[PDB]
RNA sequence: AGGUA
């Protein structure tokens, strides 16, 4: 279903990488422990990656296919299906500028 | 050094060694400078009267009990009435002073000065009062920055006669026709931008109005306040830099039960830039005893966060601790095991949450590790994705549309109609059984008795065998 | 909590005929590929219908 | 980890 001839491969731009990232991680928070539901905003995001079970905003507000074309927007979660979760990257706001070790080593 | 290495702890220590040990002498001589450069700062804040209104209009909200009262003054140099009376002689002293504006005038500044020199508040109202006198600066800056770019790039000429000309009123149009006064082409040229200069200047009278002082006197006052700030903050980056050696060995306490060195460090130094902050010597502590504290509890606030992969709070973390340590005891005492029992004994916490807590106190794990003692094969090459249906599901669910979709066209028309639309039936989207019935303009019992009518013919033994399969 | 009791949700009676009041297959009963020994059952949570 | 080719 996919029809592409060539593969390129080239250095990626700071807002290209912003491009791909659908939110900045700002939180190393992962969970919260007892309650499995990811943290806001840790690695782990439904309002960045998407949401963790299929087609409900991680709020307890919208659990219906129903809502699928239209997001959350009484919270930060996002509703779509849960395959998003696993193609969505995002980015992090370095600081000072890194070296890619790669380019070095 | 240069030493071919790539660990930056080798080279940490490099920099920690420049840097010699201080005395406890020392550290009060330090403090002392540094308390020189506060004293100067508050008395640059002390020549400065609108940051002082501000301050006074919060005492008046504290007065009418709408804000805290430790949440503005912390202690005094020689309590409600002392803070009232020294606010009320202020606030006099301030009055005074301010009618002199709108010799007597400068001793009244240097008794201004002086009666804010008895007050010593919170860090955070000294922090706002030093941004107020900042942004001043900032304005009274981007204001001359104004007129320079004005001047420079619409007159065409060089930023070293500006210099000369302009200081010393700043605010008056002598400038202007001093400047005019040789005939020079670039005064010419300024009479086609005099206007945006002269509104410029007016915005600056604004200003020093608003102030209410004239702006040789806020730049002096300024200029003080920067020096003040620039002597403090090197001393206390001389008493942060000094006292890296403290940091380093409490953390190295640390390391050996888990996380990174660097990172304990690190904390630890941003803990003992909190105490430098906070330090003073007027309470007669040594200055390490004061900082050691700050550092093991920045220590232990990275062991609760950055250590643990999975978030703990801190209270929960310190409960922990404190079921590890009753463990430990209770071991060595009875010497064969912690029993649930005597852990729910010694504890306020019933038992339940006492073994919901345990499990919670352990990390997770990789799956790179190996499963089975360093066989070639990853622990996470076993799980198996919970979250994919299975085939046969998705071939059920093709199957029971199918059927579904058949049985609906072998009813009626409006009854397969009403039932798409109530349940969401082949579209992405349900309705009500109200927004069903605006569109049949039958907004009624009558709705809700076709559907039950649909439901009642589905009834027969003829099309729920079809669907008597799928619900077993 | 988990429990392990005889009685099942939407299985067949022969599954509860090898096990005794407690869900516990009785010791020396004979079974084969796919057959019930302890009648574990999980509290459901939340449920998605199409 | 051990064992098989």
């Amino acid at each position: 279903t996919e029809e592409f001839d060539a593969i390129k491969i080239a250095l990626a731009s700071p807002d290209m990488i912003r491009s791909w990232s659908f939110g900045e991680v700002k939180k190393p928070e992962t969970i919260n422990y007892r309650t499995f539901k990811p943290e806001r905003d840790g690695l782990f995001c439904a309002r960045i990656f998407g949401p963790v079970k299929d087609y409900e905003c991680l709020c307890g507000k919208y659990k219906r296919l129903k809502h699928r074309g239209v997001i959350c927007e009484k919270c930060g979660v996002e509703v779509t299906q849960t395959k998003v979760r696993r193609e969505r990257m995002g980015h992090i706001e370095l600081a000072s500028p890194t070296a890619h070790i790669w380019f070095l080593k | 050094e240069i030493g071919r290495t790539t660990d930056p702890v080798r080279m940490y220590m490099r920099e920690m060694g420049t840097v010699e040990l201080l005395t406890r002498e020392g550290e009060i001589d330090i403090a002392k400078r540094i308390e020189d450069g506060i004293n100067q700062v508050q008395c640059s804040v002390a020549e400065y009267p609108e940051a002082i209104t501000y301050l006074l209009e919060q005492y008046d909200r504290v007065e009418a009990e709408e804000a805290r009262l430790s949440d503005l003054i912390t202690g005094f140099v020689d309590d409600p009435e002392l803070a009232r009376e020294k606010f009320a002689e202020l606030r006099a002293q301030y009055v005074v002073t301010r009618d002199t504006i709108k010799a007597t005038a400068q001793e009244e500044i240097l008794k201004l000065s002086e009666v804010f020199k008895q007050f010593r508040l919170v860090p955070k109202q000294f922090d706002y009062l030093v941004n107020s006198m900042r942004v001043m600066m900032d304005r009274v800056r981007t204001q001359e920055r104004l007129i320079m770019k004005l001047c420079v790039e619409q007159c065409k000429m060089p930023k070293k006669n500006f210099i000369t000309l302009f200081t010393g009123n700043e605010t008056s149009d002598t400038w202007f026709n001093a400047a005019i006064a040789m005939n020079k082409p670039w005064s010419e040229k300024l009479h086609d931008v005099s206007e945006e200069v002269h509104r410029a200047l007016q915005k600056l009278q604004q200003i020093e109005e608003e102030t209410g002082l004239t702006i040789e006197q806020v730049k002096d006052i300024n200029r003080r306040m920067s020096i003040g700030e620039a002597k403090a903050r090197r001393a206390k980056k001389e008493m942060v830099e000094a006292n890296l050696r403290l940091v380093i060995s409490i953390a190295k306490k640390y390391t050996n039960r888990g996380l990174q060195f660097l990172d304990l460090i690190q904390e630890g130094n941003i803990g003992l830039m909190k105490a430098v902050d906070k330090f003073e010597y007027r309470r007669g502590y040594k200055f390490s005893t004061y900082a050691t504290w700050w550092i093991r509890q920045a220590i232990t606030r990275s062991i609760a966060d950055q250590a643990r992969t999975i978030r703990i709070p801190v209270h929960m973390i310190e409960t922990i601790n404190k079921l590890n340590r009753i463990s430990r005891q209770m071991l060595q005492e009875m010497g064969r095991e912690p029993t649930p029992e005597e852990l729910a004994e010694r504890m306020l916490m019933p038992e339940d949450k006492i073994r919901k807590v345990l499990k919670i106190a352990k990390e997770p794990i990789s799956m790179e590790t190996p499963i089975g003692d360093d066989e070639d094969s990853h622990l996470g090459d076993f799980i198996e994705d919970t979250t994919l249906e299975l085939p046969l599901d998705s071939a059920t669910t093709e199957s029971l549309r199918a059927a579904t979709h058949d049985v609906l066209a072998g009813l009626t028309a409006r009854e397969a109609k009403v039932l798409r639309m109530r349940f969401g039936i082949d579209m992405n989207t349900d309705y009500t059984l109200e927004e069903v019935g605006k569109q049949f303009d039958v907004t009624r019992e009558r709705i809700r008795q076709i559907e039950a009518k649909a439901l009642r013919k589905l009834r027969h033994p003829s099309r729920s065998e079809v669907l008597r399969s799928f619900l077993d | 909590p988990e429990e392990i009791t005889a009685d099942i949700p939407n299985v067949g009676e022969a599954a509860l005929s090898k096990l005794d009041e407690s869900g516990i297959v009785y010791i020396g009963a004979e079974v084969t590929g796919g057959d019930i020994l302890v009648g574990k059952v999980t509290p459901k949570g939340e449920t998605q219908l199409t």
